[PDB]
């Protein structure tokens, strides 16, 4: 399965995961890729806050299904 | 000589030299160490503004979840001297100035690019995770480009420094 994940950069970026991927595996993969900390790392998709515990077929991320990706890094 | 723990050789010709640059530790640090390296002349209010407007004016990139919080609200908070920038400032400073950011993270021993296929200039900011400074090469260059050779030896100069910097224990973080 193929997802992608935009950045308020303006970044687009091709994930491969599985529904049964929790958002921390889909965070570990950004950070594989990225190279961003997944404690930095903020993940939108449909107006909500995807938490770090649940699944992508919890939220129905599918196929082609887009991400928002939001960084923290305040100081 | 020998260099500062603050400092760090740049490439094998041993004429270079990358260094922190303190700035202030009040609330606004970030904008202090952006403007370091971009205007070198203190602006924190103009930065400020420019983020606040940028987000009033585009609602819809910055809609409330993104922004973790309602856009007008955010829009006034991040006026307010005691709000701390992150991100969301860094990627709006960015855009808004035509110059890539990079985040020498020092806690994860990182480099978190902002921009960086939009504009080949770029700056340095060093993030010890609760405060920013700013990184220069021989004390007079703070803005570099990607293009050139010397780049890479800066930014491996960036990450031993943050290296060293973690080993000595300052680092922090909070997450």
């Amino acid at each position: 399965m193929q997802i992608f994940v935009k950045t308020l950069t303006g970044k687009t970026i091709t994930l491969e995961v599985e529904p049964s991927d929790t958002i921390e595996n889909v965070k570990a993969k950004i950070q594989d890729k990225e190279g961003i900390p997944p404690d930095q790392q903020r993940l939108i998709f449909a107006g909500k806050q995807l938490e770090d515990g649940r699944t992508l077929s919890d939220y129905n991320i599918q196929k082609e299904s887009t991400l928002h990706l939001v960084l923290r890094l305040r100081g | 000589r020998v260099l500062k723990s603050t400092e760090m050789s740049i490439g094998g010709s041993g004429e270079n030299v990358l260094s922190v640059h303190p700035v202030l530790d009040d609330n606004s640090c970030l904008f202090h160490a952006i403007a370091y390296g971009i205007f070198k002349q203190d602006s924190v209010r103009d930065l400020r503004e420019m983020v606040s407007k940028e987000v009033l004016n585009n609602p819809v990139k910055f809609n409330d979840a993104i922004l973790d919080k309602p856009n007008k609200d955010y829009a006034q908070w991040i006026l307010k001297m005691e709000s701390w920038g992150g991100a969301i400032e860094i990627g709006i400073i960015s855009d808004a100035l035509a110059v890539a950011i990079y985040v020498v993270d020092i806690d994860a021993v990182k480099i978190e690019k902002f921009n960086e296929d939009k504009f080949d200039n770029y700056i340095l900011i060093l993030f010890n995770g609760i405060h920013y400074d700013s990184l220069t090469m021989n004390e007079f260059k703070t803005v570099f480009n990607k293009n050139q050779p010397e780049s890479d030896d800066v930014l491996t100069a960036a990450l031993q420094l943050a290296s060293n910097l973690k080993q000595t224990g300052y680092s922090f973080n909070t997450h």
